[PDB]
RNA sequence: AACCUGGGGAACUGAAACAUCUCAGUACCCAGAGGAGAGGAAAGAGAAAUCGACUCCCUGAGUAGCGGCGAGCGAAAGGGGA
RNA sequence: AGCCAUGGGGGAAUCUGGGCGGACCACCGCCUAAGGCUAAGUACUCCGGGUGACCGAUAGCGCACCAGUACCGUGAGGGAAA
RNA sequence: GGCGUGCCUAUUGAAGCAUGAGCCGGCGACUCACGGUCGUGGGCGAGCUUAAGCCGUUGAGGCGGAGGCGUAGGGAAACCGAG
RNA sequence: GUAAGAGGAGGUAUAGGGAGCGACGCUUGCCCGGUGCCGGAAGGUCAAGGGGAGGGGUGCAAGCCCCGAACCGAAGCCCCGG
RNA sequence: GGGCAGUUUGACUGGGGCGGUCGCCUCCUAAAAGGUAACGGAGGCGCCCAAAGGUCCCCUCAGGCGGGACGGAAAUCCGCCGGAGAGCGCAAGGGUAGAAGGGGGCCUGACUGCGAGGCCUGCAAGCCGAGCAGGGGCGAAAGCCGGGCCUAGUGAACCGGUGGU
């Protein structure tokens, strides 16, 4: 009865939420797509994976047709 | 009586100073085709394993 | 096909991918040798 | 039942032919702050005579601290001891064989 | 009685199956030896232009190494003593 | 994969000889095969003696006792109680 | 008169119509060696410690550093060395 | 049965071994591709060995030591046929 | 070469056997973090590309309607409308034209040497990556490049093959 299969599950979304101190290029969001995007030192690689470029607070801004970002602003 | 080091263990691990079992990096040897460069070097670390680390230690001590 | 160019005037290697019968019968690319600096390669 | 994790794999290749272990000196590392503690002209002989070597025959005064404007005869310096040391007193180098 | 040398020589068993391996040259069978037996004047040991018959104890040392490099197996010189 | 040992085949030399020093070659070193005997240290415990943070009759040897008996088995063998 | 479903075991679950025991007495099961790894009580400490034996004792200990662990690590090694 | 040997049989194919069916009457059909068995001086394939173009290690060299193509190599299988 | 000998002859499983399945990706079941089971409901992978990679530059769909020799519902052309219903190698999903899609030019960073910090996690493993050094590539420069929009396209170790240092 050919349907008892699925796939080991990637364990995907946000890993910081706004408001949190993360350091020097730990790791935000893991997503599919393009649910968020780069934003003030926030980098990204090949997975789409939302990172910092720096150390700093993370924050997420909302502009509609244009999408969702997800920045950090730092402390020095 | 008088307990043998296990050879198979030493013949492919090492113990620190400190204490910590030193262990080399499995997945290159054979899988190789073209994986990325940042592949097979990453590769070619040794590493720390952890809780099987004590079992380890465990099966030498003479030496 | 499974394939690792060779490095002119010496003999460096590199990980690569021939493919046969598409067209990939010549191979000769540029790469990044130790000794020294950066020479042409081949196939086999 | 599965496979220990004898997965970790063998690299401590030279690990033995069937003779075996080579007939090779085996030098031996101590440091010149702890041979600073007594005085003298200080020899293999005189360091065993005392509790650093066990019998390695091959000495290597070394390390860091204060040397001692002595003499300090030895079967192999370091580029750091051998300076400090100029800088205190004299050293021969090793015998021969 | 046991111990000893030689001639033969298991499987259970362990490998969490099981063939190599292990159990082991053990069990046992046989022949021979004596208060012992065996071993013994180097076609030796092995890296010191050096040790110097043999036997045993300690050590070297779970080392060198052997092993489906798995289970596991496991020396020698040298040193200490008889 | 040397060395010691040897079932099968070929098959020397008498020191300007032969072996060994871990495939092999060269140098350099070790050694005298293909004959034989050798005390001692060593093991053992039927036997006798000593002793025990050993037993004290369901223990201690199976047997403190008329036990390798009674008795069971064709037989090897097993095997008490007291 | 009130109240009251044996024991062990095995179990999600037992008085259980699951297991085992007629009763009493005796016998009966986590030990030992060697090596580890903790902990602990001590002794000594850049040192600690002997193994076999030798001498002595006839319940008397002592000598014996061979060796062992420790003082430097890294590295497959050559090597280098608070790198 | 390791062998010596023994049965076979002090028998000799009108005999002995194995096999299946199972007094006796009438019968026992076609398939040989697979398998088995039998047959087939070729051929293909095939081991040890034989052979030594070529080349390796080494030595000052002579030499020594190793790797090794062609070719020659049985049963067996492949192939043909019953 | 069953005459004889030692062995193997898997697990899951509404008993077992038969049957079916065993690893990897996608969605659901999954109860708005993650995780989450059943012989639950449905499909995919064991690849493919030197152009499908890089970079600079340029351009933007499918669909509809109207006209248009072949053509004809649909080739190709233009007008008009068309925020994504297209496309993006292949299942699905998320995603995407304010490019990741389509064409062209030059090229090959389908780099060597490391790796800050994290993701995930029993282990092992998998994953993302700023930046440094050398040496380059496309670009006027800014810059960008450690393969492909991403998520399957896979195998500890042992034992061996060839090359070099």
């Amino acid at each position: 009865t050919k349907n008892g299969r699925d796939s080991q599950a990637k364990r995907l979304g946000v890993k910081r939420y706004e408001g949190q101190v993360v350091r020097a290029g730990n790791i935000l969001v893991r997503q599919r797509g393009t649910r968020f995007k780069p934003g003030k030192n926030v980098g990204m690689g090949r997975d789409f994976t939302l990172f910092a470029l720096v150390d700093g607070v993370v924050e997420f801004q909302d502009r509609g047709r244009l999408g969702r970002y997800v920045h950090v602003r730092p402390l020095a | 009586p008088k307990m043998k080091t296990h050879k198979g263990a030493k013949k492919r691990v090492k113990i620190t100073a400190s204490g910590k079992v030193v262990a080399m990096k499995t997945g290159k040897r054979h899988l190789n085709w073209q994986k990325s460069g940042k592949e097979i070097r990453q590769k070619g670390r040794k590493f720390v394993l952890a809780k099987p680390e004590a079992e380890r230690i465990k099966l030498l001590l003479p030496y | 096909l499974l394939l690792e160019c060779t490095e002119c005037k010496r003999r460096n290697y590199a990980t690569e991918k021939n493919k046969r019968n598409t067209p990939n019968k010549l191979e000769l690319r540029k790469y990044c040798p130790w000794c020294r600096k950066h020479t042409v390669h081949r196939e086999v | 039942g599965r496979s220990t994790t004898l997965m970790r794999l063998p690299k401590r290749g030279m690990q033995g032919q069937v003779p075996g272990e080579i007939k090779r000196p085996r030098y031996q590392g101590v440091n010149l702050k702890d041979l600073a503690r007594f005085e003298g002209e200080v020899t293999p002989e005189l360091l065993v005579r005392a509790g650093l070597l066990k019998k390695g025959y091959r000495l290597k005064i070394l390390g860091e601290g204060e040397a001692k404007p002595l003499k300090v005869v030895a079967h192999a310096f370091s580029k750091s001891a051998l300076e400090k040391l100029k800088a205190a007193g004299g050293e021969p180098v090793l015998l021969e064989a």
